[PDB]
RNA sequence: UAGCUUCAGCGAUGGAUCGGUUGCAUCGAGUAUCGAUGAAGAACGCAGCUUGCUGCGUUACUUACCACGAAUUGCAGAGAGUGGUGAAAUUUCGAACGCAUAGCACCAACUGGGCCUCCAGUUGGUACGUCUGGUUCAGGGUUGUU
RNA sequence: CUCAACCUGAACUCAGUCGUGAUUACCCGCUGAACUUAAGCAUAUCAUUUAGCGGAGGAAAAGAAACUAAAAAGGAUUCCCU
RNA sequence: UAAAUAUCGACUCGAUUGCGAUAGCGAACAAGUACCGUGAGGGAAAGUUGCAAAGGACUUUGAAGAGAGAGUUCAAGAGAACGUGAAAUCGCUGGAGUGGAACCGGAGACAGUUGAU
RNA sequence: ACGUUUCCGACCCGUCUUGAAACACGGAUUGCGGAGUGCUUGUCUACUGCGAGUCAAAGGGUGUUAAAACCUUGCGGCGAA
RNA sequence: AGGCUCGGCUGGAGCUUCCGUCAGUGCAGAUCGUAAUGGUAGUAGCAAAUAUUCAAGUUCGAUCCUUGAAGACUGAAGUGGAGAAGGGUUCCACGUGAACAGUAGUUGGAUGUGGGUCAGUCGAUCCUAAGGUACUGGCGAACGCCUUGUAUCAUCGGUGGCG
């Protein structure tokens, strides 16, 4: 909703953060198994169940 | 057979232990024998081996090779010494990891610490050479 | 009509987010949290619900100061000095 | 459905048991765990037995038993007086007081003083301060063989 | 470059803020170049700079709390801040002399009962 | 012829099986250490590039001190960095403490607004119950005195 | 009626203290089922047990006989075998 | 009012006739995670290139995916979803059969396989 | 020999059932997993040791290839009325 | 007979005889658990809400993107213009190959990279409604409950002088 609070948006900056593409120089790393970001999330098939 | 009843003889722990090692105990797992010549000249047999160290590939595609460790990789348990390198695809040059157990040195690049360290070890040496 | 037609009301939440646990389990109406009991100055933990305590048990944070106790306790908590004045 | 000749079973095992199971893997450990906590005792009070207070003889009671003698708790008041030793002498010289049993017959009596006078035959008393002996303490090569004992004292 | 402690231990207090302050200007300028496309070189002078401020207040902080626990030494009552940082039942345990005290009773069996030292011959 | 079925050879689809194993299960041993000096837990934040995990708290993938003694590493980059850890520091919610519980308000000092009754900033403080003592009190409850 | 005692009861952002809330394996006090067995079922059983509440420690609780017993007597508590 | 006693929940250790990735804790891995429910709560799948990335330069067709050459490598038919790579199912080449099932046991023949101091 | 072709025979398995090829039920196909166990207490049987005895408990002593092994019981279990 | 030996091919690090003893020890079924795969089958089907056409642009590529011309529709209780709850970046620009948009796609609420929300006057903030929840007070073995009321109750604050 437009008229929200500054918790709930502080939530949602950090949700926002988060949905974000792995750093391409990760995979390079020794030892390093992750080959993209697993945990994206797109705001029409996932919510956030705030 | 070991007595000590905290040590371990379980091949889990040790494998645990071995690669979860950090730098510090990575630097003493990564070590290399003196030459005979060297292993006469300075009394000791073994020392963790440091960058701009002359080293023999004394095993391995490149056994009789020499040069001059560039780089101590602990993070991958190798060093990449001077003149052993292979070629990329595109023509770029890198380094070829050896474990410095399979090399021999042949020059120890001697400081303060170095000095005393290596004085330490030859002390001990003597100590207990001469009581078995 | 019970089912697709009637899910279209569905807009208004019954519970909020709670301050003490963060979960979205706090009844805005009732003013408490179904997860952990906020505000009751207890927690809400029952072990017919064993793996909620599980799930919400010490030493699934962080456990900061716990182990900044079991550290010091190694020394004995020894305070006021510091290691012999030495160098390099 | 028992069948045929058998006895009638018995198994108390109808109650949720699962819950409350005693094993015996540690019992080993509990027997190394005791030997070692008689060493740091007897290193702990040497010279002194291991074994602690001087017991007393006693009759078991009923008359299944009364044939046989055992360690009891401790020594009458009435024996201590008959061995001549001070309650307070005794539990300073480490024999043990029994203050509730009291002395009904001679040879019941009789029998502990003795153990009592025996007691105080091997008794070995080191001097207060080392440097200055007194009356009663032992003597000076009487102190060099002392030894700690092990097991019961005076068997 | 990277201060040493040891060197800013014998400074002043008004030294050392003043050097905490030139400290934090270098870091705005090199936030500013973080944003203005700054090369590598710069940007890799951020942490050696926020170090730096990390010593300074370690200092800082290190000379006040000493000369405060000086000041504190003898008084009954101290700050909240200066006591010693035990467990909580650590601290509520009773003390070595409260421990140690004994009463007239007591005192008088000490005296009197003595546990002896003796061997019993096998 | 084609199709269909079948045999031999070849190739797909699929991920069974085998080979270990920093994981798990069980047994045993040694210790006693959470919190108003703010715990457990939660939230948000912190890296040159680093979403997650791990670590940390505005000194924020860590400061100081002490040991060892040359690295880190994906790219850069410049007594290192690791370990111990006694000094310092330790955000906001949370028993959670000014009142409420996602908001607003009181007391002081100091500073700036030119002065200030008015603003603004900073710092200290204002919870409930309870013990000991202190101060100021109330009641013909009992008593003395004028 | 004045002053002064005591008793009782208050207010204080008075000086200095202490409690609250976590943890579950064991420990202490309460509260307290039904499935199930009885070839049905109600006493009984499950069980003085799941579940619920409170309170501690490194152990807790217990503990120095208003005891056992009926011998020629034993002698705090706790635990093991029987 | 200590000891002997209980207990691995916490911290630190040693073992095993236990399981070996559908097993063993739910979790060997960014697992109490993704995801689901308004909520109490429910809750996975997911280990493996190679000694070493040496992770396929360069030429060539294509817009590209991709392919044809080449190179690295003990080896790439180990090529990234990469150790091995089963069955079911499926495509091609050759042979043979083929009237409303097909399979199957016994007995020969043919094709075929194999042995002959 | 799981190829073809002939002659003879030839109904789909598991299950409950007096009776199944059944117009009775389960079964589209393949892989992997998948079900008489543990313990307490009885009884009989087989084998081993000793035998009017036998086994010894908790425990103790010793053992460092020390949770093992070895030694150890006026007393306890069963047996001898 | 259960099964076994050897040959050939693949594979790359373990396996095995015999003697005792032990067992999480043998699958065709359980509308068995789990994973994968068939015939059906290029089949059912992708048919509500009137409707598109011509020329050109871009592109390797256009029924579907863009421009212009035409023809229609919603028809102001709209298929228009803005808000509350809810969403949480879906907003805007520039790239886009794969996946998704049950045809397509040069386009997109998709995907990559960036940008964007400015208040003394608009709201919250402030007052109280229905009602909730504290105090004490009672109850309760207890976490804690009950009452919001003369139950409880020593609950203060206003002018003025003095200072």
């Amino acid at each position: 909703s437009a008229l929200k609070k500054s918790f709930i948006k502080r939530k949602l900056a950090k949700k926002q953060k988060q949905n974000r593409p792995m750093p391409q120089w990760v995979r390079m790393k020794t030892g390093n198994t992750m080959k993209y970001n697993a945990k994206r999330r797109h705001w029409r098939r996932t919510k956030l169940k705030l | 057979m070991k007595v000590n009843p905290f040590v371990s003889s379980d091949s889990g722990k040790s494998r645990k232990a071995h690669f979860n090692a950090p730098s510090h105990e990575r630097r003493r797992i990564m070590s290399a024998p003196l030459t005979k010549e060297l292993r006469t000249k300075h009394g000791i047999r073994a020392i963790p081996i440091r960058t701009d160290d002359e080293v023999v590939v004394m095993r391995g595609r490149h056994k009789g090779n020499t040069g001059r460790v560039l780089r101590c990789y602990r993070k991958k348990f190798v060093i990449h010494i001077d003149k052993i390198t292979r070629e990329k695809a595109n023509g770029s040059t890198v380094h070829i990891g050896i474990h410095p157990s399979k090399v021999a040195i042949t020059k120890l690049k001697l400081d303060k610490d170095r000095r005393a360290l290596v004085e330490r070890k030859a002390a001990g040496r003597s100590r207990v050479t001469g009581i078995l | 009509t019970k089912g697709t037609q009637a899910f279209g009301k569905k807009h208004v939440k019954s519970h909020t987010l709670c301050k003490r646990c963060g979960k979205s389990s706090f009844h805005i109406q009732k003013k408490r949290c179904a997860s952990c009991g906020y505000p009751d100055a207890k927690k809400r933990t029952y072990n017919w619900g064993a793996k909620s305590i599980r799930r919400r048990t010490t030493g699934t944070g962080r456990t900061r100061h716990l182990r900044d106790v079991n550290a010091r306790f190694r020394n004995g908590f020894r305070e006021g000095t510091t290691p012999k004045p030495r160098a390099q | 459905a028992p069948r045929g000749n058998q006895m009638l079973g018995n198994a108390h095992f109808r109650k949720h048991w699962h819950k409350r199971i005693k094993t015996w893997f540690d019992q080993p450990a509990r027997k190394l765990r005791r030997r070692q906590n008689r060493q740091a005792k007897a290193v702990e009070i040497a010279p002194r037995p291991v074994a602690g207070l001087l017991r007393s003889v006693v009759r078991c009671p009923q008359k299944r038993y009364n044939t046989k003698t055992r360690l009891g708790r401790g020594f009458s008041l009435q024996e201590l007086k008959a061995a001549g030793i001070s309650q307070a002498q005794a539990r300073t010289i480490g024999i043990a007081v029994d203050v509730r049993r009291t002395n009904k017959t001679a040879e019941g009596l009789k029998a502990n003083a003795d153990r009592l006078k025996e007691y105080k035959a091997k008794l070995i008393l080191f001097p207060k301060k080392a440097s200055a002996p007194k009356k009663g303490d032992s003597s000076a090569e009487e102190l060099k063989v002392a030894a700690q004992l092990r097991g019961d004292v005076l068997p | 470059t990277k201060l040493k402690c040891k060197s800013l231990r014998g400074e002043k207090k008004d030294a050392l803020q003043k050097k905490l302050d030139e400290q934090k200007t270098e870091l705005a300028t090199l936030r500013v170049s973080k944003v203005t496309g700054g090369a590598a070189s710069k940007l890799s002078k951020i942490r050696v700079v926020r170090k730096n401020i990390a010593r300074l207040l370690t200092v800082i902080n290190q000379t006040q709390k000493q000369e405060l626990r000086k000041f504190y030494a003898d008084h009954k009552y101290k700050p909240i801040d200066l006591r010693l940082k035990k467990t909580r039942a650590i601290r509520r345990r009773l003390t070595a002399h409260e421990l140690s005290l004994r009463s007239a009773k007591q005192q008088a069996k000490s005296r009197n009962q003595a546990v002896r030292k003796f061997a019993v011959k096998a």
